[PDB]
RNA sequence: CCCAUAGUAGGCCUAAAAGCAGCCACCAAUUAAGAAAGCGUUCAAGCUCAACACCCACUACCUAAAAAAUCCCAAACAUAUAA
């Protein structure tokens, strides 16, 4: 019986607002700015897989950050059988 | 006062 | 023994390296505390409140710290790194809320620190604070 | 002790499966009901909020509304009910940058990320892997004549899978 | 901070820990100070406070515990270690514990 | 106590002693887990 | 190249030796020469 | 050495530690080369349990082995000692380093026993019932394999077991 | 600040079709009829097939002779497939199937009245001999432990190796025979007939250097 | 030894699947912590492990028993130059 609100369905709509954004009974759907009015950051973003070590700096975080997951993957498949 | 091959 | 080949740096503590160079160029305040063991929450929201005033809180190992302020004109900073310890570091000296907030918790202590190139202890801080 | 568990908003039940948890700990169930569906009045009925009742000795109960799950976010701006059955190998969903981006500034306000005080991109990294978890595609622009060719495709993808399913319930009748 | 915790603060009214940190020899009063002021030992007793006093006057580190019988404890940590505080701390706290019940 | 050729530690808090000649594990947590060397 | 070490809490109160000449310096100029330093400090100051 | 000394004055207790004088190396040793004090002084394999005047050197006052990473010695030379200060233990030859007693406890009577080279604990030893025929015989071990490359003087080696 | 390493990575390997130890059968298909004789040299001294890794990494080592029947491959297959991952782990047999009839006489009966009826298969197999080889996404460590304990309980001594271990083994033993000290050795004597030695020695031990006795291999010998 | 916050109860299936019945992915916040390696819970909670910090654990990475019938069964011995 308990499940989320109808969601909307229609590309005009879904594509020019954020249906989701406004939560509030009395609020309004939160229309999309232009792209000027959005960070650079933003589409720079990594929107396909994650980087490899190979990609990665050997001198940033990142590439230390994913060496350390490799690790403890790989001490967890030793442990499983231990 | 100890030579090389010395041992207590 | 024949000695073994020194092991080559890790490319982490050079960047930890220049990490801690930059924090310590960039910034005015240096406070060093004792990183007590506070919770998790406690720990969050008192570096929420001094983020508040942009207070920031690093972390460095005690490992490369060390070796940086050995060569550093900061030679006097040694002894108080016999342990964990954590910076509060600011860009701009905001003493009177750090000092505040650090009171909050009775059992953490305030070792010391450099404001201005000038190596304080507890009592500078809260003389420079009044 | 803190009680952690996903509440909807205006929607809480003396039912299983959070009224057992407060019986069993002495927090009375009605009362938090009432409390949780007034303080979740203001907000569209079944939105999926994670809620902390911090249960003080006396059993006397403080409950903590956050902001609703990114699931949910990323479903909405989609247009979509479920999640892929298999992510990275169906698309279930397609959103754009700038919904990632309008989400983050409604999820950078629960007290996860507004505590750690960390930089909207954070939270936009964040919600990205959300998304790869959903099987929402994000891209960096996205028409509506686009999205239009997508929805049709699922609509045929997934009344093939409800096929496939009642093929197999069918079977399972038989059997 | 386990082994401490599990013994309690029941019987401990305040514990001062006294030190000065440019000195060199303050390091095992430090590290008392850390396991004392550890989450776990702290929750046991919640009328217990840790006190924590920074000199820089160059006196020796000093550990000051105060019962609630109103006897106490003074460690002085220029020459002793960590565990040897503890261990000491901990047994006076069975002490003191016993006597009060 | 069980008789055994091989002692194995079943438990975090089992620990091995040497009493009497022979190795023990001894187990407060878990009494059933002490065996005695055969 | 290294900073000299806090002074103690209790110690007498002890000043730079590299402001002592800034001192004996003031004593020499003139009220005058002063004065007209000083109207430029304050303007610079602001 | 560092003592630790216990004072209650005004229902307060005191608790210091004062640094005692330190007993140095003897200088020159022949081998400056030896990574641990034995064979710095050539002593290896040329040592037994009732060396006293050696084993004494890496005891507690109570008779206790001292930690390798305090003494410096090596693996082997570290059983090998903890071995023989067992033995002079249980020879007698150390009748100052005895096991602190607390207060109000005085040992009962026991029978006196003239034993050396006591390999195991008197206590945890079973009587040989039953010794076997010769080519299976159960034999009794006197001393310790750890000394078998003990430097040997006569032409016969070292017979461990009896 | 602790040293992290590179991890290995097994994105070349290939998972076969089939991971799993297939079924061996209790006896051929087609059931021997000539009823053979006993030829124990079948399991005597060093094996000279499968003593090779083929595909996998990993494998379990004979050292010593003996007879597989069938239980016995039961208990392999049953042991390897509950324990192994499927998807990042295959196991191929490294023996045949049962093959060598083994005959008994009815029980009771006395000594003679011709040979007894055939009664099951065996497969021999010598020290040296590799008898299940494993492979895939994995290193050794995660597949000695349950390949340990079906080692244990073969009819043989065994032991789990690796490419990287077998190797090491082989190395070690052609070390020791290097720099032995001793001025004699087992194969110069019995070759060279000293002492007149050869009275107490087989003509196999010509070969087998003191290495072998029986079906016992001695893996300290020199 | 020490220590553990968080998008999030990832989606899917499921009466319920919350790291831990199954299927897919296995991205990301925090200086640091696997969409979880071992227990546990009807589902949750709860206890560990891999993390950070602290900091010289400064680990061996070879295994391991015993019972019979008249009464154990030479006595003994670790020390003087291989004969
Ligand atoms: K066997
Ligand atoms: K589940
Ligand atoms: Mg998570
Ligand atoms: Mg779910
Ligand atoms: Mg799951
Ligand atoms: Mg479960
Ligand atoms: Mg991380
Ligand atoms: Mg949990
Ligand atoms: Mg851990
Ligand atoms: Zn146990």
């Amino acid at each position: 019986a308990l499940k989320d609100p109808d969601v909307c369905t229609d590309p005009v709509q879904l594509t020019t607002y954020a249906m989701g954004v406004n939560i509030y009974k009395e609020g309004q759907d939160v229309p999309l700015k232009p792209d000027a009015e959005y960070p650079e950051w933003l589409f720079e973003m990594n929107l396909g897989p994650p980087k490899t070590l190979e990609e990665l700096d050997p001198e940033s975080r990142e590439y230390w950050r994913r060496l350390r997951k490799q690790n403890i993957w790989r001490h967890n498949r030793l442990s499983k059988n231990k | 006062s100890y030579l090389p091959g010395y041992v207590p | 023994s024949p000695p073994s080949p020194p092991q080559e740096e890790i490319g982490l503590i050079r960047l930890l390296r220049r990490e801690i160079a930059a924090v310590f160029q960039d910034n005015r305040m240096i406070a060093v505390c004792q990183n007590v063991a506070l919770s998790a929450e406690d720990k969050l929201l008192m570096r929420h409140q001094l983020r508040k005033h942009k207070i920031l809180m690093k972390v460095f190992p005690n490992q490369v710290l060390k070796p940086f302020l050995e060569d550093s004109k900061y030679q006097n900073l040694l002894p108080l790194f016999v342990g964990h310890n954590m910076l509060l570091v600011s860009e701009e000296p905001k003493v009177k809320e750090m000092v505040r907030i650090l009171r909050t918790v009775p059992f953490l202590p305030l070792l010391g620190g450099c404001i201005d190139d000038t190596i304080l202890s507890r009592q500078g801080f809260i003389n420079y604070s009044k | 002790g803190v009680i952690r568990a996903i509440v909807r908003a205006g929607l809480a039940m003396p039912g299983p499966p959070l009224g057992p948890v407060l019986g069993q700990r002495g927090v009375s169930i009605n009362q938090f009901c009432k409390e949780f569906n007034e303080r979740t009045k203001d907000i569209k009925e079944g939105i999926p909020l994670p809620t902390k009742i911090l249960v003080k000795p006396d059993r006397t109960f403080e409950i903590k509304i956050g902001q609703p799950t990114v699931s949910y976010f990323l479903k909405a701006a989609a247009g979509i009910e479920k999640g892929a059955r298999q992510t990275g190998k169906e698309v279930a969903g397609l959103v754009t940058l700038k919904h990632v981006y309008e989400i983050a500034r409604i999820k950078a306000q629960d007290e996860a990320f507004a505590l750690q005080d960390v930089p909207l991109s954070s939270v936009v990294r964040s919600i990205i892997g959300s998304a790869r978890s959903l099987g929402i595609r994000v891209v960096k622009d996205l028409s509506s004549e686009e999205l239009a060719a997508f929805q049709k495709e699922r609509a045929i993808f997934l009344a093939a899978q409800k096929e496939a399913d009642l093929a197999a319930q069918e079977e399972a009748a038989k059997k | 901070a386990a082994a401490l915790a599990r013994l309690g603060l029941r019987p401990v009214k305040q514990v001062r820990v006294q030190f000065c940190p440019f000195e060199k020899n303050v390091e095992s009063t430090r590290t008392f100070l850390q396991t004392v002021s550890s989450e776990k030992v702290r929750s046991t007793n919640l009328n217990c406070s840790v006190i924590a006093d920074v000199r820089h006057d160059g006196s020796e580190p000093c550990v000051d515990v105060l019962f609630g019988d109103g006897h106490r404890l003074i460690m002085r940590g220029a020459h002793l270690t960590a565990l040897e505080m503890l261990t000491a701390f901990a047994s006076h706290i069975r002490a003191r514990d016993a006597a009060g019940s | 106590f069980k008789n055994k050729t091989v002692l194995k530690k079943r438990c975090k808090d089992c620990y091995l002693v040497k009493r009497r000649g022979r190795w023990y594990v001894y187990c407060k947590t878990h009494p059933r887990h002490k065996q005695r060397q055969m | 190249e290294a900073l000299a070490g806090a002074p103690l809490d209790n110690a007498p109160k002890e000043y730079p030796p590299k402001i002592q000449q800034l001192v004996q310096d003031i004593a020499s100029l003139t009220l005058l020469e002063i004065s007209d330093l000083n109207e430029l400090l304050k303007k610079t100051l602001k | 050495f560092r003592e630790v000394v216990e004072t209650q004055e005004g229902k307060t207790t005191i608790i210091e530690g004062r640094i005692t004088a330190t007993p140095k190396e003897s200088p020159n040793p022949p081998n400056p080369s030896g990574q641990c004090p034995i064979c710095r002084w050539n002593l290896k394999h040329k040592y037994n349990y009732d060396d006293v005047l050696l084993l004494s050197q890496f005891i507690r006052p109570h008779g206790g082995m001292l930690p390798r990473k305090i003494t410096g010695l090596c693996q082997e030379e570290h059983r090998k000692i903890e071995e023989c200060v067992k033995m002079a233990h249980r020879a007698g030859l150390l009748p100052n380093h005895r096991p602190r007693l607390p207060e109000g406890v005085v040992p009962k009577s026991k029978p006196q026993l003239n034993r050396y080279l006591t390999r195991w604990a008197p206590g945890s030893v079973k009587p040989i019932y039953k010794k076997g025929p010769r080519w299976n015989r159960v034999r009794m071990p006197v001393g310790s394999p750890l000394l078998r490359d003990n430097v040997c003087y006569s032409r016969t080696p070292w017979k461990l077991y009896h | 600040v602790k040293t992290l390493l590179p991890v290995p990575s097994f994105e070349d390997v290939s998972i076969p079709e089939k991971p799993k130890l297939r079924f061996i059968e209790r006896a051929p298909l087609v059931p021997k009829v000539r009823r053979e004789p006993k030829n124990l040299s079948d399991i005597r001294g060093p094996s000279t097939e499968a003593t090779e890794f083929t595909e996998g990494n990993f494998a379990i080592l004979a050292l010593g002779g003996g007879y597989l029947h069938w239980g016995h491959f039961e208990m392999m297959r049953l042991t390897i497939n509950r324990s192994m991952d499927p998807k990042n782990m295959f196991a191929i047999w490294r023996v045949p199937a049962p093959f060598k009839p083994i005959t008994r006489k009815s029980v009771g009966h006395r000594m003679g009245g011709g040979k007894g009826a055939i009664d099951h298969y065996v497969t021999p197999v010598k020290a040296g001999r590799l008898v299940v080889e494993m492979g895939g996404r994995c290193e050794f460590e995660e597949v000695q432990g349950f390949l340990d304990q079906v080692a244990h309980k073969l009819p043989f001594a065994a032991k789990a190796v690796s490419r990287g271990t077998l190797e090491k083994m082989r190395k070690d033993q052609e070390e020791r025979e290097r720099n032995n000290q001793n001025p004699w050795t087992f194969e110069r004597i019995a070759t060279a007939n000293m002492l007149g030695i050869r009275k107490v020695l087989s003509p196999y031990d010509l070969t087998h250097k003191g290495k072998y006795w029986g079906k016992f291999y001695m893996p300290k010998r020199v």
